């Protein structure tokens, strides 16, 4: 029951980030300004490629 | 970055609206061309039939 807890509050919190996004006219892409350290930007990357 | 975002737009516009205009068009005209075609060839098979006829007569 407690892992269940947590899937269920971390896909409202992804529900949540979902809702800020940009409401394109056409664009199935979307296309998100983020406030993000400098210092990781090497790791951000590796991960978005993950 | 701001300038291939409406480029999209518009040549998904275009597209839809000239193929289904094209498509409608086709469409009503291929009506009649192909009433026109099919009548043309049954009266010619009438032709044929009229021959056949005769000969059997």
């Amino acid at each position: 029951i407690r892992v269940w807890f947590i899937k269920v509050r971390k896909m409202k919190a992804i529900y949540h980030t979902l809702n800020l996004c940009n409401i394109d006219v056409t664009q199935k892409c979307l296309i998100a300004e983020v406030w993000c350290p400098v210092t990781d930007l090497d790791s951000i990357q590796f991960a978005l490629r993950r | 970055s701001q300038t291939q975002g409406i480029q999209q737009l518009l040549q998904a516009e275009k597209r839809a609206a000239e193929k289904v205009a094209d498509a409608r068009k086709r469409k009503a005209r291929r009506l009649k061309q192909a009433k026109e075609e099919a009548q043309m060839e049954v009266e010619q098979y009438r032709r044929e039939r009229e021959q056949e006829f005769q000969s059997k007569q």
